[PDB]
C-alpha cells in the first residue's frame, strides 16, 4: 500500500490531463511572450523550446512528481505571462553564451580530467 | 484516501540539480577515519557521504 | 565579560602570559566555543519590532 | 637585501621572480613590481648575541604585554646560541 | 609548452586557455568581440589603445580580474608594438578605417601599420599572427582601400610567413557600418542606387561568425599559413538587399538610379567633413563592387562554424530603425529577400 | 557689531601676507580663516589650530604646493598627510609630533607617498610563491 | 505604564473657538514652522572644510591593513594563520615555510580587500600583535586588481605607517 | 553556580509542563509529544494531520490565546525519512506566553495552509516553498519569494551547494546579462573545525 | 600649433565642467547607502561639492553602487545603468560591490558590480566611511581631469 497522501492526481492519467492542459497554456502564450518581450527568436522557436522541456522529464512515473512539476511549470508560467521576467530570465532557457560541450571520450580526454 | 504510489523514490526532476552533477558524480558513504595525530574518538560516530574530488588548478593573477 | 576563558577569550596580558589563557585564545579563535545541543527561539524588541532568532 | 634577477627583475624576500619565458611580466609593463627592501632576515642576523649568567633565559619580546608569548630558552650547549623562536633573538652563556 | 600558458579549468570565465593575445584595434566593432570571446573561455588579452581611455571600459567586463590588461601604443612607433608585443603568444591585427585623415592614410592603416607588426611580432617571437584582409582585395581594384590591402596583406605575408590571413566580406552586426548605413540612408527621402543596384552582388557575413573563425583559427593547427575567406551563406543583389533591409526596418522604400559621376561626386561632398563622414568615394565605390567568388580558399565551414544567415540576425540590428508602431513586429513577419544562389 | 565683523574680515585680509595671500587661500582651500600656526611638514604642508572654532573645524592643513612628484597647487587629497601629522589632524590625540615626535624605527619610511592608483607607481599583485611541480628536463644527448 | 498620544479634547469655549478660527485662516503654525527655518538660517553650518580638516577618529578605528615589526626590524608573525581560521569573509590567504635560518616565517601573506568586511577580527586573535588594521581609510584604486594586496603590500603599509600605529596600539593596549 | 552560570526559574518551567499536559490530554489525536526545554521554552510535536485543528484550538481557546504568530520556519535534516520539520512560533500577549508547534514532512507530502488561522502565515509559507521546496496545499497565492526568477532548486536544503549551480555576468555580444555554469577564482575553503573529544556527557548516545 | 592649444584650452574647459557638476543617481542597495547618506548630511554637504542626487537616469552623470548586488537585481542595475546618457561614469562603494565581500561564496550573490558594468574608482571599507566615499568621489574628479577627448581627436 506504501500509504501516501496525494497531492492533487489519484495516478498518473489525471497527471497526464494536467500535463496536457499546462502544455496547451504554454503553447498559446509563447507567440504572446514573443511579441511582448521584443525576442529575436521566432514562435517555431519558443514552442520547441517549450516541448523539449516537457519532454526532458519524460521519464518520471510517479503522480505526485508530475504534480510538482505541474506547480512548477504554471509558476513559471504564471512569471512570464505578468511580465515578472525579464528578457535575460526567458533568454536563459537558449544558453547561447555558453561554448557547446563535446561528448565524444576523445574529445573530453584532449580537454582535461572530467568524464 | 491514499493513492498508494508503488514506485522507488525519485526526486532527481525537482531538486534542479545539472544533468551533469547526477549521472558523473560519485559519492563516498562512510565513516570518517580516526585522526591518527590525536586518540580522541569523537569524530568517528556518524555516516558521512562526500563527493568525488574534481580538477583544482591555479588562479593566474593571484595563484 | 563573562570570566569564563572556555567561552569568552582571556585579556591579552593573561594569553601572552598563562599557558591556559593561551591555548583557550587559540581554541576560540580557530574551533570556537561548543554550544550545547538545543533550539531556542529569543526576542526582543527591536527598534523596528519584535526582532528573533530560532 | 635585494637582489635583481638576469631579467632585470627584483627578487622578493620570499625568492620569487618570474622567469625569462613567462608571460606574466607584461602585468609590469608601463607599471612597477611592489616589493619590500627591509629583509628581515638580514635585519635579524645584525643584531649581536646577549651574553647573560643563567641556564635559561627569558624572552617576551620586549615592550612587556606588547611583544610576543614570555617563553624561556635553555644556554646548556656551546656548539649554538640560544634563538627566540618568537623574535629571532639569541642569548648565550659567557664562554671562552 | 610552457606550463604557466598550460589551459586548466572548464573553459569558462575563471579558467586557463593558454592564449596570450595582442590585439590590436580591439576598439573597434569586430574588436570588441573578439576580445569578449577571447575573456569567455579565460584567455590573458592585451588590449593596445591610443583613444582615450573612457573609449574602453566596455571592454573591461569581458574578462576575469587581471585577465585584460590596457596599454598606450603608437602605430607610427615599433617600440610600441614591442612593448605590446613582448609576453604573446598570438598577436591578432584589426587596425583599420574606411576614410582617410590628415595624419593616416590608407597606406598608413593598411600597408605600414601591418607590416610593422608583422616584423615587430616576427623578431619578438610570437608563435601566432593572424591578419585580417577584405574578400574584394585587389591590386587593379578601382577603390584605394582594396588595393592598399592587397598590398599590405602581401607585406604581412612577406613579413611573417606563418600568419593566417582571413578575408571577409561586409560584415553585418549590431555596431557594424553595412545595415545601419543603408537604415540611415533613409533620412534623404530616397535611395539614391547606381544602376539601382541592378548589377552588384552581396555575400554579407555575421559578425559572431567572423570572431568565432578567428578564435577557431588560432586553436586551429592546421590554420597556421593558409588564407580564409569568410562569406555568409547566401548572395543578394544590393537592391534586393537594401529592400529587405529597408522591409525588416518597416521604412518606405523609395530607390532612385543616380549616375556614377553624380554619386562619387556627392561622396567627394560628403569627405569634407572633420569628423567620422557619413560616406565617402571610398564608401560608394566598395558598396557597388560585387563580391568575389573564391572557392579555392577554405571557408568558415572548414573551421567548424555554419553561417547564419542574414534573414535570421537582421532584426536585432534593424529593430532599433523602426518606429514605436512597428517596434514589436516579429522576426519571421517579413518575408525573406530572394537570393541568386549560383 | 558690524564694524566689529567688517575689521575682522579686514584682519583675516591683512594676515594671510597681503591681498595675494588672501586669493591664494581662497582660491585654494575655500576658506580665509586664520589661526595659530602649530608645525609644518618636509613636505611643505602648515598646520594650523583655533581652539575658539567647534569640534571639527579646530584644527587644519594647508597643503604643500609640490610634493613627491608632482604639482599640487590644485591637486591636493588627502593621503598627503603624513602619518604622524595624520594622528594629529584627525583627534586621534591632542599633542602634535613636535611637542611628541613619533618614536624613530630603522625600518619606517623616511618619506610619505601619497595614494598612487593611476600611475605607472600604482601597485600590482602577484604570487609571491615559488612554482609547486618541478617537470623533468630531458637529455640533451642523442638516445642511440 | 504608559501614556496616550493622541487623546487631548480642544476646549469648546468661543475664545477656543475663534482662536481656532483664526489659526485656520490666518495660518498661524504654517508661520511658525517659516520662523523655525529662519532661525535654521542664521545659525553656523555643521560642516568642515574637507579635505582641509578631517572628521574625528579614534585608537581603534579599524582602518587599512599593515603587517609589523619588531624593532630589530624583524617581522612579528610567524605564520600561526590564526587570522585565516578567524576570517569571517575568509579574506586571508597564508603559505608558510622554515626560512634559510631556520624560522618560522610565511611565504604568501594575501588579504582580498574586496573580500574584507574590515571587522578587526584577525588583530584581535594575532598573538604577536603582527596584523593590524591602521588608520588610512583613503586608499580608494581605480582597478580592482589593486586592491588583492599580498605580503609585500602589507609590509610596505606597516612600514608607511608603523609610526602611528604604535602610538594608537600604546594608547588602546590597556583595554585589550 | 554563583555569577557566570545563568540562573533557573522553576515557576514558569511547572507552569509551561502543566500547561503542556494539558494541551495533550484536549487534543491526543494529534499531539506527540511534549517538551520543556531548561531554559523554559514549551515545545509540542504533533502529527501532520493536525496542523489545522491545533493551530485553531492555540488561536481561540480562552486558556491558550496564542492570537499572534512569531515565526513560522522550516529546518532539514537529511538522515531523516521525514526530511523537513516545520516549526510554528506563537505568542500570548493575554498570558504572557510563548509556544513552538512542530510537525513533519517529505519532499512530497504536502502540508496544509495555515492562512485560515494566521494571515501572517502566508510569505512565510511562500519562503519555506522557496527554501525548501514543501509544498502547502490550499495557499491563496503560492510562488517564489526570495530567490531570482527561474531559479532552479530550493538553496536552504542542506545538500544544495553554497555556491549554487549558476552565476550571472554580462554578456556584450547578446548585449545582455547572462548566467553560466559557476566558476571561483579562489574556492571556499573547507574548515574541519570538531574536536575529537566530547564536549558534554550530558548529550552522550547509545554506543548503538 | 595654434589648433592643439586651442583643442587643449577645450578639454580643459569642458572637463572642468563635467568634474564640478557631478550628478550621481539615487540609487543605493544596503547598509553603503546609509554612509552615503551622512556623506549628504551637513559634516560633509556633498553638494557644496556640486554633487547632487537625480532620480532620474536620463538626469543623472554617476553611478555609485552603495550595496550588494544580487542576482535579482543585476538586470535592473544594467538597464539603469545602460539609461544614463553619456558621459557616465561607475563608482564602486563598499566590499559588496567590489568584490562580494562577506557574501562573495553565496548563491544568489554578483561577485563584485564589475562584471555587470565598468568601474571607474573601487571604494574600499564595509561600510567606507562618508569621508572615505567623498575621498572617491574627488578622485573620480581628479581623473576626469586627466581626460583628453578634444586633444585625441585632434592627433586622429
Ligand atoms: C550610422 O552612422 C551614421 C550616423 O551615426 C549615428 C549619423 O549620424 C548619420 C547622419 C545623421 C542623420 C540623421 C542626419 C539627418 C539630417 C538630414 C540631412 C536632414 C535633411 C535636410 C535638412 C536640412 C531638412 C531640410 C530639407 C532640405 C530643404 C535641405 C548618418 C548618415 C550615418 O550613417
Ligand atoms: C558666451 C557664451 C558661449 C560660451 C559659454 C561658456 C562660457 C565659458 C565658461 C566660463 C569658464 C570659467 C571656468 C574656469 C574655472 C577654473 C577654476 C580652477 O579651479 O581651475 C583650475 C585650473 O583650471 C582648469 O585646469 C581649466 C579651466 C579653465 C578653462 C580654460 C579657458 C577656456 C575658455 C574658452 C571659452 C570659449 C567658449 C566657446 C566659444 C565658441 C583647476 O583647479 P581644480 O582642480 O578644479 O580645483 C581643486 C579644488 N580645490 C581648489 C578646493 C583644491
Ligand atoms: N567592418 C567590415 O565590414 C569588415 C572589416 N574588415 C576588416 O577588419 C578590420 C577591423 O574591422 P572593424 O572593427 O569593423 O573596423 P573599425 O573602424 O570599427 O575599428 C578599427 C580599429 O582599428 C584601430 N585603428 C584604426 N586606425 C588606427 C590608427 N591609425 N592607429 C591605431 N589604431 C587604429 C581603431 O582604434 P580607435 O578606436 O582608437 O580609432 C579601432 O580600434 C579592419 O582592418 C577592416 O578593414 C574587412 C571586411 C569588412
Ligand atoms: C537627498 C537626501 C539624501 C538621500 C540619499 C539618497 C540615497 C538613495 C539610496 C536608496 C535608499 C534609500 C532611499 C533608503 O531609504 C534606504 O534605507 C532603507 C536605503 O537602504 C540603505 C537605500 O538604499
Ligand atoms: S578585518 Fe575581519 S574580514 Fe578583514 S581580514 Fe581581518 S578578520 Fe578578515
Ligand atoms: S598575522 Fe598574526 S595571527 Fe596571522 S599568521 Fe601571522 S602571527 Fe599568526
Ligand atoms: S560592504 Fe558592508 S556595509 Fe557595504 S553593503 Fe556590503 S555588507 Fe553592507
Ligand atoms: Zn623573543
Amino acid at each position: 500500500g506504501t500509504s501516501v497522501k496525494p497531492i492533487f492526481s489519484r495516478d498518473m492519467n489525471e497527471a497526464k490531463r494536467r500535463v496536457r492542459e499546462l502544455y496547451r497554456a504554454w503553447y498559446r502564450e509563447v507567440p504572446n511572450t514573443v511579441h511582448l518581450f521584443q525576442l529575436d527568436i521566432s514562435v517555431k522557436q519558443g514552442r520547441d523550446k517549450v516541448r523539449e522541456m516537457f519532454m526532458k522529464n519524460a521519464h518520471v512515473t510517479d503522480p505526485r512528481v508530475v504534480d510538482l512539476l505541474v506547480i512548477k511549470g504554471k509558476m513559471e508560467l504564471e512569471e512570464t505571462i505578468n511580465v515578472w521576467k525579464q528578457r535575460t530570465h526567458i533568454m536563459r532557457f537558449f544558453h547561447e553564451t555558453e561554448a557547446p560541450r563535446p561528448t565524444d571520450f576523445l574529445s573530453k580526454f584532449y580537454v582535461g580530467h572530467d568524464p | 484516501q491514499l493513492i498508494a504510489v508503488d514506485e522507488k523514490l525519485d526526486i532527481t526532476t525537482l531538486t534542479g540539480v545539472p544533468e551533469e552533477h547526477i549521472k558523473t558524480r560519485k559519492v563516498r558513504i562512510f565513516v570518517p577515519a580516526r585522526n591518527n595525530m590525536q586518540s580522541g574518538v569523537n569524530n568517528t560516530k556518524k555516516w558521512k557521504m562526500e563527493f568525488d574530488t574534481r580538477e583544482r588548478w591555479e588562479n593566474p593573477l593571484m595563484g | 565579560k563573562v570570566d569564563d576563558a572556555k567561552v569568552s577569550p582571556p585579556k591579552r596580558a593573561e594569553m601572552k602570559t598563562s599557558m591556559e589563557s593561551l591555548i583557550h585564545h587559540f581554541k576560540l579563535y580557530t574551533e570556537g566555543y561548543q554550544v550545547p545541543p538545543g533550539a531556542t527561539y529569543t526576542a526582543i524588541e527591536a527598534p523596528k519590532g519584535e526582532f528573533g532568532v530560532y | 637585501g635585494v637582489r635583481t634577477s638576469p631579467t632585470g627583475e627584483k627578487v622578493t624576500h620570499t625568492g620569487q621572480a618570474y622567469d625569462d619565458g613567462d608571460y606574466r611580466r607584461v602585468r609590469f609593463s608601463d607599471r612597477q613590481k611592489e616589493v619590500n627592501e627591509n629583509f628581515a632576515i638580514d635585519l635579524i642576523a645584525e643584531q649581536p648575541v646577549s651574553e647573560v649568567g643563567s641556564r635559561v633565559i627569558s624572552c617576551d619580546g620586549g615592550g612587556g604585554a606588547l611583544g610576543h608569548p614570555r617563553v624561556y630558552i635553555n644556554l646548556d650547549k656551546e656548539t649554538k646560541t640560544g634563538t627566540c623562536g618568537y623574535c629571532g633573538l639569541q642569548f648565550r652563556q659567557p664562554h671562552h | 609548452l610552457h606550463h604557466a600558458l598550460i589551459p586548466h579549468g572548464k573553459g569558462g570565465r575563471s579558467s586557463v586557455s593558454g592564449i596570450v593575445a595582442t590585439v590590436f584595434g580591439a576598439t573597434g566593432f569586430l574588436g570588441r568581440y573578439v576580445v569578449n570571446h577571447l575573456g569567455r573561455m579565460g584567455s590573458q588579452v592585451i588590449v593596445p589603445y591610443r583613444c582615450e581611455p573612457y573609449d574602453t571600459m566596455h571592454l573591461r567586463p569581458m574578462g576575469d580580474l587581471g585577465q585584460i590588461i590596457f596599454m598606450e601604443w603608437n602605430g607610427k612607433d615599433k617600440d610600441s608594438i614591442r612593448k605590446v608585443v613582448e609576453h604573446s603568444n598570438v598577436v591578432i591585427n584589426l587596425v583599420g578605417r574606411e576614410w582617410e585623415t590628415k595624419n593616416f592614410d590608407f597606406e598608413d592603416v593598411f600597408v605600414k601599420i601591418p607590416h610593422a607588426i608583422a616584423q615587430v611580432s616576427k623578431e619578438a617571437g610570437v608563435e601566432k599572427l593572424i591578419h585580417i584582409s577584405h574578400l574584394n582585395a585587389d591590386i587593379k581594384s578601382p577603390s584605394r582601400y582594396l588595393r592598399s590591402k592587397a598590398v599590405g596583406e602581401k607585406e604581412v605575408r612577406a613579413a611573417f610567413p606563418e600568419a593566417t590571413i582571413i578575408k571577409p566580406s561586409d560584415i553585418f552586426g549590431r555596431e557594424d557600418r553595412f545595415l545601419n548605413y543603408f537604415a540611415s540612408m533613409r533620412w534623404f527621402g530616397g535611395v539614391p542606387l547606381i544602376s539601382l543596384g541592378k548589377e552588384t552582388v552581396k555575400q554579407p557575413v555575421y559578425i559572431v561568425d567572423v570572431s568565432k573563425g578567428i578564435i577557431n583559427a588560432i586553436k586551429d593547427p592546421d590554420a597556421k599559413g593558409k588564407t580564409f575567406a569568410f562569406v555568409g551563406p547566401n548572395r543578394y543583389l544590393l537592391f534586393d538587399l537594401v529592400q529587405y533591409i529597408f522591409a525588416v526596418a518597416y521604412r518606405p522604400f523609395l530607390p532612385y538610379p543616380l549616375p556614377h559621376f553624380a554619386y562619387r561626386w556627392v561622396g567627394r561632398l560628403f569627405e569634407v567633413s572633420p569628423f567620422e563622414p557619413w560616406t565617402t568615394r571610398d564608401k560608394v565605390e566598395r558598396v557597388h563592387m560585387s563580391d568575389m567568388t573564391l572557392p579555392h580558399l577554405p571557408g568558415l565551414e572548414d573551421l567548424g562554424i555554419q553561417a547564419t544567415p542574414l534573414e535570421l540576425k537582421a532584426i536585432e540590428v534593424l529593430r532599433r530603425h523602426r518606429t514605436y508602431r512597428w517596434l514589436t513586429s516579429e522576426m519571421e513577419d517579413v518575408k525573406p529577400a530572394k537570393t541568386v544562389n549560383i | 557689531e558690524l564694524v566689529q565683523v567688517l575689521r575682522r574680515g579686514l584682519q583675516q585680509v591683512s594676515g594671510h601676507g597681503g591681498l595675494r595671500g588672501y586669493l591664494r587661500v581662497l582660491f585654494r582651500a575655500n576658506d580665509v580663516r586664520v589661526g595659530t600656526l602649530v608645525g609644518e611638514d618636509k613636505y611643505g604642508n602648515k598646520y594650523y589650530e583655533d581652539n575658539k572654532q567647534f569640534f571639527g573645524r579646530h584644527r587644519w592643513v594647508i597643503y604643500t604646493t609640490e610634493m613627491n612628484g608632482r604639482d599640487t597647487f590644485w591637486d591636493v587629497d588627502g593621503s598627503m598627510v603624513p602619518p604622524e601629522w595624520h594622528r594629529w589632524l584627525h583627534c586621534m590625540t591632542d599633542d602634535p609630533p613636535t611637542t611628541k615626535p613619533p618614536t624613530a624605527r630603522k625600518y619606517i619610511w623616511t618619506n610619505h607617498k601619497f595614494n598612487v592608483s593611476g600611475t605607472p607607481q600604482q601597485y600590482v599583485p602577484y604570487s609571491t610563491t615559488r612554482k609547486k611541480i618541478q617537470e623533468w628536463v630531458p637529455p640533451s644527448t642523442p638516445y642511440k | 505604564t504608559y501614556k496616550f498620544v493622541n487623546m487631548r479634547e480642544p476646549s469648546m469655549d468661543m475664545k477656543s473657538v475663534t482662536d481656532r478660527a483664526a489659526q485656520t485662516l490666518l495660518w498661524t503654525e504654517l508661520v511658525r514652522g517659516l520662523g523655525m527655518t529662519l532661525s535654521y538660517l542664521f545659525r553656523e553650518p555643521a560642516t568642515i572644510n574637507y579635505p582641509f580638516e578631517k572628521g574625528p577618529l579614534s585608537p581603534r578605528f579599524r582602518g587599512e591593513h599593515a603587517l609589523r615589526r619588531y624593532p630589530s626590524g624583524e617581522e612579528r608573525c610567524i605564520a600561526c594563520k590564526l587570522c585565516e581560521a578567524v576570517c569571517p569573509a575568509q579574506a586571508i590567504t597564508i603559505e608558510a615555510e622554515p626560512r634559510a635560518d631556520g624560522s618560522r616565517r610565511t611565504t604568501r601573506y594575501d588579504i582580498d580587500m574586496t573580500k574584507c568586511i574590515y571587522c578587526g577580527f584577525c588583530q584581535e586573535a594575532c598573538p604577536v600583535d603582527a596584523i593590524v588594521e591602521g588608520p588610512n581609510f583613503e586608499f580608494s584604486t581605480e582597478t580592482h586588481e589593486e586592491l588583492l594586496y599580498n605580503k609585500e603590500k602589507l609590509l610596505n603599509n606597516g612600514d608607511k605607517w608603523e609610526a602611528e600605529i604604535a602610538a594608537n596600539i600604546q594608547a588602546d593596549y590597556l583595554y585589550r | 553556580t554563583r555569577p557566570t552560570i545563568r540562573p533557573r526559574n522553576d515557576v514558569v518551567h511547572k507552569q509551561l509542563s502543566a500547561f503542556g499536559q494539558y494541551v495533550a490530554e484536549i487534543l491526543p489525536k494529534y499531539v506527540q509529544q511534549v517538551q520543556v526545554s531548561c531554559f523554559n521554552e514549551l515545545e509540542i510535536f504533533i502529527h501532520p494531520d493536525g496542523v489545522i485543528p491545533v493551530l485553531t484550538f492555540l488561536r481561540d481557546h480562552t486558556n491558550a490565546q496564542f492570537k499572534s504568530l512569531a515565526d513560522l520556519t522550516a529546518v532539514d535534516v537529511p538522515t531523516r525519512q521525514n526530511r523537513f520539520e516545520i516549526v510554528y512560533n506563537l505568542l500570548s500577549l493575554r498570558f504572557n506566553s510563548r509556544i513552538r508547534v512542530k510537525t513533519y514532512t517529505d519532499e512530497l507530502t504536502p502540508i496544509e495552509s495555515s492562512v485560515t488561522v494566521y494571515k501572517a502565515a502566508n510569505w512565510y509559507e511562500r519562503e519555506i516553498w522557496d527554501m525548501f521546496g514543501v509544498f502547502f496545499a490550499n495557499h491563496p497565492d503560492l510562488r517564489r519569494i526570495l530567490t531570482d526568477y527561474g531559479f532552479e532548486g530550493h538553496p536552504f536544503r542542506k545538500d544544495f551547494p553554497l555556491s549554487g549551480y549558476v552565476e550571472l555576468r554580462y554578456d556584450d555580444e547578446v548585449k545582455r546579462v547572462v548566467a553560466e555554469p559557476v566558476e571561483l577564482a579562489q574556492e571556499f575553503r573547507k574548515f574541519d573545525l570538531n574536536s575529537p573529544w566530547e564536549a558534554f556527557p550530558a548529550y552522550r548516545q547509545p554506543p548503538e | 600649433s595654434r589648433g592643439e592649444y586651442v583643442v587643449a584650452k577645450l578639454d580643459d574647459l569642458v572637463n572642468w565642467a563635467r568634474r564640478s557638476s557631478l550628478w550621481p543617481m539615487t540609487f543605493g542597495l544596503a547598509c553603503c547607502a546609509v554612509e552615503m547618506m551622512h556623506m549628504a548630511a551637513p559634516r560633509y554637504d556633498m553638494d557644496r561639492f556640486g554633487v547632487v542626487f537625480r532620480a532620474s537616469p536620463r538626469q543623472s552623470d554617476v553611478m555609485i553602487v552603495a550595496g550588494t548586488l544580487t542576482n535579482k537585481m543585476a538586470p535592473a542595475l544594467r538597464k539603469v545603468y545602460d539609461q544614463m546618457p553619456e558621459p557616465r561614469y561607475v563608482v564602486s562603494m563598499g566590499s559588496c560591490a567590489n568584490g562580494g565581500g562577506y557574501y562573495h561564496y553565496s548563491y544568489s550573490v554578483v561577485r563584485g558590480c564589475d562584471r555587470i558594468v565598468p568601474v571607474d574608482i573601487y571604494v574600499p571599507g564595509c561600510p567606507p566611511t562618508a569621508e572615505a566615499l567623498l575621498y572617491g568621489i574627488l578622485q573620480l574628479q581628479r581623473k576626469i581631469k586627466r581626460e583628453k577627448r578634444l586633444r585625441i581627436w585632434y592627433r586622429r
